Formats: C-alpha cells, structure tokens, sequence
C-alpha cells in the first residue's frame, strides 16, 4: 500500500491594474486610534500593472523558523584530579545559558515542541612533565534523571546502574549521539514569562524558575584509566519538531544579565544620525 | 547479508539535517493540547503589524520618548523640510529596531511593498497640508518641494480623520534586495514638506507632532535565513 | 523576634585578697548580632581588657565572656555593665565575692 | 564527641566589623578562629603544637572561602528591606566503630528553617526564604556536590584523624576549687552559696544537704573561663540558724571523693 | 508497506519523495516543514465592527 | 456611529465619542468545557453578583508624566463579592472588559497608548536582585514611569523607553491596544479573554496581565484653559468561575 499526501503551495498575492480616479472613495485616509491596523495596497493609490506573482511565504514558517540546532551547553571533566568533583559533569537543562536561541525562543509566550538532542565530545591530554603513551579509544556515559531521583555522589557510586534512567554509552571516533524527546510537561504548553510567585502569600522565588522541573544531565568517563590524565569536553545541541507558539512578543532589545532573571542595564532605541534630514549623496561626479 | 556501499557525508553532524532518531521515554502520553488565543503560523503575520518609527534620532533625544515625534508648527516655514531618510527597512538606524526591522534581521533577502502611516496630534483647532513624496534609486535626494513633487507623492490634509497612509511600491530590477544593503541594491528615499502650512486661532500651544508607523504589506516575502546581530554574550550563564 | 540578655560575674582563681585573678563577665541570651559590654572598677572603666570571639548556642543563643586581670582588695571591687538593643537602660551588675 | 562549625553572616555591619565569621569546636571546646577581614584560618594553640605546613590549616581557608561568598550572596536573593542575620551549623560525629552521623542545618533571625538533605545534595525547608536562598545557593552549579563531600569524607576524615594525631590534648580533667560561703538576707533567713573553679570536663552535680538530709539542688549557674575549664555556683536560701550543719555533696569527674565542704 | 509519496519543493515561471516510518512513537518522525496557512486578521484587525478600507474609519 | 452603550449587570456605561471596540485576539469569554477541564467538583457562577463594572482610583495627567501601569487580578481584590469569592476559592477563571476614560477641550493636545500585556514580566533595578510584591503592584492605586533610569533598592527599573521589561516601547503594539488622541476620541476600550497555559489558575499567586498607560506625545495647553486633567479606569469581569471551596487566605 501507498497513500499520496497532497501539500499546498502558499503563495503571495497579486497584483492587479489600475487606472485614474476622481470619487468620494478615501482608501488612504484612516484612524490608528481604533487599533487597526490598514489593509491598503500599492493599486489604490497609483496606477499599476498586472503582476503574477510567484514568491513564496515558506521560510517564514515556524517549523523552518525554529528548527535548527544549536549549542546550550558547555562543560568540562577530568579522568583523574584530586577534587574529586571536577570528575564528571552535571547541569540542568533549560535553553537560557546561550543567549541565540533564548532570544530567538522568546518572540512568543507559549510553546509546545517535541525535542531532539545531539552531543558532541572531544577529548585532549593533560600538558604535563613527560608525553608517550598508547591509550585505546575512551568511552563516555551519558546519564539523564528526571526531577525527583537519585542523584550520583561520585564517579564509582552504585547510581550509575541505569536501572531505569535512559543512559547512552558512546566511544569515541564514531558518529555523535543523538535521541529524541517527547512534550514533557504538566501544563498544556512551556512558558518563556511567568509573571507570578511560587508561594501563596507572594513571595519565595520570582518568575522562570518555578515552571522548569524538567530533569539534568549527568556525564562521566567509563574508562577509570589514564596514569597521564585527560581532560574532555561536552556540547549539548537542542533542536525542536513538532512545534507549536502562542501570543507573540516585541523582541528583547537589552542584553541579558544571568539564566534566571530578565534583569536589565537601561539601553538607548537606536543609535544616532546628523538631523532629521541627513541623507548622505551617492550620486557623485 | 544485504550488500551496500558508504557514500560521501557518512557519521557527519549536518545542523540542519532531519532524521528520525530513536525515542528515549517509548509510550509516553502527552498532555491534551488546550485552545489558546493567538496562534501563530508564519512571521510574516509579526511583520504586518504597525510599529512606531524613531524618527528624531539625534544626539541628546536617544533615551527619551522625544525620538518618537516630529516637530512641526505655525508661520512661515515653507523653505524648511519637515523629515527625510533612507529607505533601508534592515540597514539604517531609523528602522533596523521595530517590528519589521527585527524579523528583517534574521534572513538575508527581502522583497514586497511597504506602508508608512502618519498621525497628526494637534488640538482639533489646527490646520493644516503636507506632501509626502518618495523617489526611486539613481538621483541624490531632492533639495526642494519642487523636486520632491517628480517622485510618487501624495497631498495630506489634515481634518476628522487623523491618519494617512504613502504606500511605498515595489520597483526594483531583482525580484529580491540584500537586508545588508549597498549601492547595487538601492531602494530610494522618503521626504515630507509643508504644503499650505499650519494655521491655529489665538489660545492654543505654538508646536505640534507627527508621528509615523511602518509595517509590511500582503505581497511581502523573506528568505535565507541567518543570524542576526544585535545580541552577543562573552561568556556563558547570561 | 529579640531576646533579652542575662549577665552572670565570677572569676577563675579563688577570690584571695592580694592573690591577683582573672575576673569573667558571662552574658548570654539574646539574639541581635551586637552588644556593648564593659567592665569597671568602682567606675573606672577597665583599660585593659580582651575578649573572646562570640560564638551561639544551640537555641542560637548568642554567648560571649569577657575576662580581665584583677585583684580582689576589701577596698576596690568591680562591676559590669552592658548596653543592648532590648533594654533602655545600660544594666550594672557588680562583682559579687561569693558566685 | 563531635566536630561542628559555627557560621555566622550579618546584613549590615558596623564600621570595623566582619560580615562573616566562624568557629570550629570539636568535643566540648574550640580549636578555631576565622573571619572575613583577614582571610585565613588560625590555630587555638594548645591542641596540635604542629604547624602544618599550609595543608591542614589552609584547606580550612580552602572551604571558608567558599561558604563565605555563599552566605554573603544570600542576602541578594530575599527583597525585604530588614537587617537579616543568617547562622549555621555544620559537622558530623563518630558512631560506635565507623559509620559516621552529620547535621547541616541553618537560621533566619533565630530561627531553624532550612536544613541539608543528604539523599539528593539539596538544602530545604518550609518557608518561602527557604525555597529562595536554597534556588540561589545550587544555582551555583558545583556547590551541592562541594557541601556533600564535606559531610560525608571530609569532616569524618579529619575528625579520626584528630582522634589519634593529638589526643593527649582530651584527658582534660581537674578536680575544682570550691567555695561554700554565707550571705546575710533579710531577717530570719541565710543564702548558701557554692563555687567551683577551674573543672575541664563539663558535667558537674550540685545538691545541699542540711544535715544529712538533701535539700534539693539551688540554683545552680555556669559559666566558662579563657582556659577551657569552667566554674559553677550555685545558691540556695534557708533558716537564719543551723547554719554550720549545711555541707553540700559535689561529686566530679576530676574528685575521686564526694566532695563535702566544710564552711 | 504503508509508504507516503508527496511532491518535492520546486520552482516555477520525478517531483515526489517517499517516506517509511520506522518507530512506534510520534515523537520520533521528522519535521513537518511542509504546512502553510497564514490567518493574520487576527492580529491586525481585531475589532468588534468591520472597516472597509474605502469609507471613512469614523462616521 | 461614534455612540456607544455597555451593560453588565446592574452597570452601565454611555459614550459619545467612541473609537470602536478592540476584541484581544478576535476571541471573547466563554466557559470552560467539558473536555478540557481538569478539576472535578461543580463550580461555582455567580453571575451578576461579580460580572459588573467596577472603577479604580484616578490619575493626573500632568506636563510632563511617564506613566502608570496596573496588574490584574489583584487589582480587584477588594471590589465586592469578586474579592471575596477570591479569598474562598483555590481556583478562579474570568475575562475583562477594559474601559479609558479622559476628555479635555478642543484646545488641549496629547495622546496615550493603552496597552494590556500578557504576563508582563519585571526586572529589578539591582541586576543581581530580586523584585518585591510592594514594587510591584499596590491595588487599586497605580504604579508609576519614570524618565530616567532608577536606582533605589528593590525597586522596578522604572524608565519609561524600555517598559521594565527589556524591550523598545515603541513595539508594544504587538499586543491589544488603543490610542487615545485628544482631538478625535475621549474613551479606549479592551475586550480580553482569559489567557493562559493551564485552563484554571490560583488568583493571587499569578499576575494574569498589565495595564500599561503610556504618554507618547505630552500634554499641553496655553494660558486658560484647565490644568487638571485625570484619567480613570474601568474594569468589569466576565464569565467568572470559581472552584476548590475551603476557608479563607490571609495576607
């Protein structure tokens, strides 16, 4: 069996021709008191042509606005150290560290998408006194724990069983890993702005961070090798399908501060010209 | 078991590639999806949508909502031009910050027409006529009325209806223009005079303003999308 | 949310006239972070005096000691005197020879 | 027999005041002394006699750093306007061989609110600074895992390790000096009174007896000095006559008698 | 074996792809980059009472 | 064609100099249905007793003035039977209708935007600080603009060109609004549906959206005419539902 899938083509609209006037119509006279905003085209106001128009609004789609990948995290760790915390690395997971998709993200106030991830793992040698070794491929085990579990003490702890957590074990030289997520979320959809508290009596915690319970990342070396030590290097890369965004927003002119807060330095609107009449001539002999 | 063959771009990580990939929670059940207002489905809906022009962008009136408004007023002032500036919806500073110059920024080619919209705030006992005119590439910008009325123009009078639109038509040789604009892809100019001049009776303030909105019109289209430049970090955890 | 303050003076060595000895202002109980507390010999305010660093209790009672040299004489004894958020007037309590 | 540490953090100091100090006590006396002006740990003198060599005594600056920027951040996650006070006490103690028991937990104005939960390396509590401080604290994003190894493999490890380095510095036991006194009251009446001087170990009874009747216990206050040791006075009023019977019973770990004192 | 065939992006002035589904869960096909539909009189005439666009906005 | 005439309940609102009238996204109240609920008990509707007009406190319109800016709910929760079915319920759901009143003489000239932002979020002028609920909203009475940047202490970085929220002013004609320009209307109204992610929500926790008022051109004036010119604001739930009975909240 095969079933044809009928998709249809979105185009402009034309243009029609257009001769002289002389009436009581008024296309070009209005009021943006009432909030509208005015529906006129190029033919009420001159003499035009007729234009077929083939272009096309399919870029500007959501889908194709949106879908793409991009970096939201960085980290590093280490095979052996004497911290015994910078032996594997951990976070939480929010695209709000890197501020191109997060300005990018926050045009709208709602938004639902399914997710997909990739990582990208590089490894280098420690500068140390003496070089010269031969040392196999490393391995790297990727461990996700939703909100509410068990969290690793170490990097020899029993929690990295992955009795039930999904986990992702991956040696180096071979493509990058990459999964798929479904629409995790209590609400009907995520929210970039919440504009209220956590607690009743208004107070506690202010704004994104009471809405975000959505799990961390844990990362580590499977090895436990390397007399020389190594050091290495994780990049995480969101990209969204499925998607769906609710009530648009003007875009952010200040640049941020930190992950958790819309706090702002005051910016100016726009930069400076000579007068209100200053146009500089091209045209010159 | 099946004979095959590797071809070129083989265990490489194209951006913006889509494949399916393998589910890490098998059977989950999503939340039911809930009627929100306001849906959106293609940016060109943003685009359309008027936004207030900083017109009066000098020094001192950067940070203030004097950049906003146009100054005009009473007597003689016919030799005088009311505004001007280029029109350069992703490049210049006058518009490179509203609505439509932000959605610009983030593609590479753009084409289609353009309104401008003019608001007269005077008392209700002010009147009024102004030219607003436009010119196509290839001529310096016009030095006087006389030279303004040879390009598309329209004669504003001012009354009940406070608004007033100049659509700005598409005439161009390409079918697209850069958003990084040079000489190569010019797209003109915008200039406004006095016609008549204002006239007020005795008891009212001496200046007035206009104030001016730009948005997009149905035949209006982008595309290569890009990055854009206005925001920028130096480290992360911002 | 305060607490008022209780002062409590002894000292080290048995009190032995002309065997000199270190005499201790003990307060305790309250919870500001600061407190003004002096020493004096029939009014004349001990030069000479160190502290110790004030640490809390486990009712996070602030208690701190002040610890002087001295020398317990039939003639001259000593008082103490502390100045706090909760009390209006700067209380004297004066070197008993028996607690 | 313990080791703890009291942190201490005040919103707006005086002029030549720290905004942040800290005490270390382990068993029932105090071997440290830090604040924030200087920035380094010191000794108490009378415990190691060793100056290690800026490996015992500054992975001490090492970690009070750390909480030191922690506590003064604090302070920046809660919108009130009044002066703020923030405590906290930290340490673990022995069991019967090994296995360890810690405490973590914290004060707002002189009130416990939030505490440490071991099982997910988080801090937690009811009210809604708790909530606050506790968001602001892990979004430090390294300091949950820093704080779990220092109640489970670091506070253990140094406590056994001054369990035998040092240890001829906890046989601290000395009998006390006492002084059973009389004091004149008002007419009918006579408050005795009994002292004790310069006892290390803490736990001291105080009970009177008449003749050889008890009489109850008094009022019995104590008080520490600038040695370690301590001294205890209690009083108690009773008949004008019969005085010269009252001998009271002291027993201490420091007396291999019961002690009685005769006026 | 339950293929789609649809047509591919062109221009204007053999043309269809095929597609196979090989996972049990939604959440796990590819983008859905081909769906147009614009409706911007939400957002750009939201008023009670229509105008139209040749008469005079009041009176 | 510039008359018009509101009720609701035992309210009612006349005008003679009407604009039109602004419906958010093109979508009014209505009920929450039966296959997109949630909670399970029967709610409570009362029906006249809260959908009714209700009117804040007036502002003054000076020569050189900033702005106000309001948050709803909690602007209304002192307002009758609305407020106290507010304090006896966990779960509350209702649309508005939004009414600008200011008027002056053919003599005067100014223009204000009227705008209501959906869950506009605040920054603090410490950029490492937190907000208050006090710098937030203050009921009835409104918070102002200012002209310059703030720096007080916990307070809202409070300059009107960036609406303390990061964003040009300018662009805030993105959202639901209307202009009130003093030679051709005296009166903006605003029909809002209820907007949210989840289909019911707790009324004191969450700011549902602002009212923002903002001058573009300023007032001005020559010589006799009146110098005081108010604003005032009018509001009138609707659709209103309650649900999760128990005793009553403090504050």
């Amino acid at each position: 069996v095969v079933e044809a899938v009928e998709n249809a083509v979105a185009r402009v609209a034309d243009t029609i021709s257009s001769g002289p006037s002389n009436s009581q119509a008024v296309p070009a006279l209005t009021a943006v008191e009432t909030g509208h905003t005015s529906q006129v085209t190029p033919s009420d106001t001159i003499q035009t042509r007729h234009v077929r128009n083939y272009h096309s609004r399919s870029e500007s789609s959501i889908e194709n606005f949106l879908c793409r990948s991009a970096c939201v995290y960085m980290g590093e760790y280490h095979t052996t150290n004497t911290d015994t915390s910078k032996l594997f690395a951990s976070w939480t997971i929010n695209a709000r560290r890197m501020v191109q998709m997060r300005r990018k993200l926050e045009l709208f106030t709602y938004v639902r998408f399914d997710m997909e991830v990739t990582f990208v793992i590089t490894s280098k040698q420690d500068q140390g006194t003496q070089l010269g070794q031969d040392m196999p491929p490393l391995t790297h085990q990727i461990m996700y724990i939703p909100p509410g579990g068990p969290i690793p003490k170490s990097v020899t702890d029993y929690t990295w069983q992955t009795s039930t957590n999904p986990s992702i074990f991956w040696t180096e030289g071979n493509a990058p890993p990459r999964m798929s997520i479904p629409f995790i979320s209590i609400g009907n959809a995520y929210s970039n702005f919440y504009d209220g508290w956590s607690h009743f009596s208004q107070n506690g915690v202010y704004g994104y961070n009471t809405l975000n319970h959505m799990g961390q990342i844990y990362v580590r070396h499977v090895n436990g090798s390397s007399p020389l030590p190594m050091t290495s290097t994780v990049r995480m890369y969101f990209k969204p399908k499925h998607v769906k965004v609710w009530v648009p927003r003007p875009p952010r002119l200040c640049q941020y501060k930190n992950a958790s807060t819309v706090n702002f330095t005051p910016t100016n609107i726009t930069e400076k010209r000579q007068s209100i009449n200053y146009i500089p001539e091209t045209v010159k002999p | 078991g099946l004979p095959v063959m590797n071809t070129p771009g083989s265990n490489q990580f194209l951006t913006s590639d889509d494949f399916q990939s393998p589910s890490a929670m098998p059977q989950f059940d999503v939340t039911p999806e809930l009627n929100i207002p306001g849906e959106v489905q293609n940016l060109m809906e943003i685009a359309e949508v008027d936004s207030v022009v900083p017109v009066n962008n000098v020094e001192g009136k950067l940070d203030t909502m004097e950049i906003y408004r146009i100054p005009v007023q009473s007597g003689n002032h016919q030799s005088s031009q009311v505004f001007g500036f280029q029109v350069q919806p992703g490049l210049d500073n006058v518009f490179k910050h509203t609505l439509l110059g932000e959605i610009l920024n983030y593609y590479a080619h753009w084409s289609g027409s353009i309104k401008l919209t003019f608001v007269f705030c005077g008392s209700a006992m002010a009147t009024g006529k102004f030219l607003l005119a436009y010119a196509p590439p290839g001529a310096n910008a016009p030095k006087s009325r006389k030279d303004a009325m040879l390009g598309t123009h329209i004669i504003w009078d001012v009354g009940l209806q406070s608004s007033c639109v100049l659509c700005i038509p598409w005439i161009s040789q390409t079918h697209y223009r850069l958003v990084q604009q040079d000489e190569y892809t010019s797209a003109g100019n915008v200039t406004c005079w006095y016609q008549t001049g204002i006239v007020v009776p005795a008891g009212t303030p001496t200046s007035c303003s206009i104030m001016c909105f730009v948005s997009a019109c149905n035949d209006f289209s982008v595309r290569l999308l890009k990055d854009t430049p206005f925001i920028e970090q130096s480290a992360l955890l911002q | 949310i305060q607490r008022t303050p209780k002062i409590q003076v002894y000292s080290r060595h048995p009190a032995e006239n002309g065997k000199s000895n270190f005499l201790n202002c003990y307060v305790s109980g309250f919870h500001p972070s600061d407190i003004e507390v002096d020493l004096l010999k029939n009014g004349e305010r001990i030069e000479k005096v160190e502290h110790s660093d004030l640490s809390f209790s486990k009712d996070w009672s602030f208690y701190l000691l002040y610890y002087t040299e001295f020398t317990p004489t039939e003639k001259d004894e000593y008082a103490c005197r502390v100045n706090h958020v909760t009390l209006s007037q700067p209380k004297i309590v004066k070197w008993d020879r028996d607690m | 027999l313990s080791l703890l540490y009291h942190l201490t953090a005040v919103s707006s100091p005086a002029p030549g005041t720290p905004a942040f100090w800290v005490s270390g006590w382990l068993g029932p006396q105090q071997y440290l002394s830090y604040n924030s002006l200087r920035g380094e740990a010191e000794p108490c003198g009378a415990w190691v006699w060793e100056n290690q060599v800026s490996w015992y005594w500054e992975k001490e600056t090492t970690d009070l750093r750390i909480k030191e920027k922690l506590f003064l951040e604090a302070f920046k996650a809660l919108g009130g306007k009044g002066p703020y006070t923030l405590q906290g006490l930290l340490g673990c103690e022995l069991g019967p061989d090994n296995t360890s028991v810690p405490t973590a937990k914290f004060a707002l104005n002189g009130e416990e609110f939030m505490n440490f939960d071991l099982k997910q390396g988080t801090w937690g509590g009811d009210w809604p600074e708790a909530l606050a401080i506790s968001q602001r604290w892990q979004q430090q994003d390294k300091a949950a895992n820093k704080e779990l190894t220092f109640l489970l493999f670091s506070c253990p490890h140094r406590l056994r390790e001054h369990l035998e380095r040092g240890r001829g510095n906890l046989e601290w036991k000395e009998p006390p000096s006492m002084r059973l006194k009389a004091r004149p009251s008002s007419p009918g009446f006579s408050v005795l009174t009994c002292s004790a001087f310069s006892f290390y170990p803490p736990e001291l009874q105080l009970r009177f007896l008449r003749n050889g009747l008890a009489a109850g216990t008094g009022q019995g206050d104590f008080g520490p000095n600038s040695d370690g040791s301590f001294h205890a006075s209690s009083s108690l009023t009773v008949k004008s006559g019969d005085e010269h019977h009252y001998c009271c019973i002291v027993q201490h770990a420091g007396l291999a008698q019961p002690l009685r004192v005769e006026l | 074996m339950g293929a789609q065939v649809s047509t591919q992006k062109t221009g204007a002035h053999i043309i269809h792809y095929t597609n196979i589904n090989y996972y049990k869960d939604a959440a796990s096909n590819s983008a859905n980059r081909q769906d147009f539909s614009q409706d911007p009189g939400k957002f750009t005439e939201p008023v009670k009472d229509i105008m139209v666009k040749s008469l005079p906005a009041l009176n | 064609d510039r008359v018009r005439s509101i009720t609701l309940g035992n309210s009612t609102i006349t005008t003679q100099e009407s604009a039109n009238v602004v419906v958010a996204y093109g979508r009014w109240p209505e009920y929450l249905k039966d296959n997109e609920a949630t909670a399970e008990d029967q709610p409570t509707q009362p029906d006249v007793a809260t959908c009714r007009f209700y009117t804040l406190e007036s502002v003054t319109w000076e020569r050189d003035s900033p702005g106000w800016w309001w948050k709803f709910p909690d602007a209304l929760k002192d307002m009758g039977l609305f407020g106290q079915n507010m304090y006896y319920h966990y779960l509350g759901r209702a649309g508005y209708t939004i009414h600008v009143q200011c008027n002056a003489s053919k003599f005067h000239q100014g223009c204000l935007m009227v705008v209501c932002v959906p869950e506009a979020e605040m920054g603090c002028s410490q950029v490492d600080g937190t907000v208050n609920e006090h710098s937030l909203s203050e009921g009835e009475t409104a918070k102002k603009f200012a002209s310059t940047s703030t720096n007080g202490t916990n307070t809202v970085q409070s300059i009107v060109t960036n609406a303390g929220m990061g964003v040009g002013v300018g662009n805030l004609t993105i959202f639901p609004h209307q202009w009130i320009n003093l030679r051709t209307n005296n009166c903006a109204t605003i029909v809002m549906p209820y907007i949210n992610n989840v289909p019911m929500d707790n009324m004191f926790r969450h700011h549902n959206f602002t009212l923002m008022i903002i001058p573009f051109v300023p007032l001005d004036y020559s010589s006799d005419s009146s110098t005081y010119v108010p604003i005032t604001v009018t509001v009138a739930p609707m659709c209103a539902e309650y649900n999760g009975l128990r005793l009553a909240t403090s504050l």
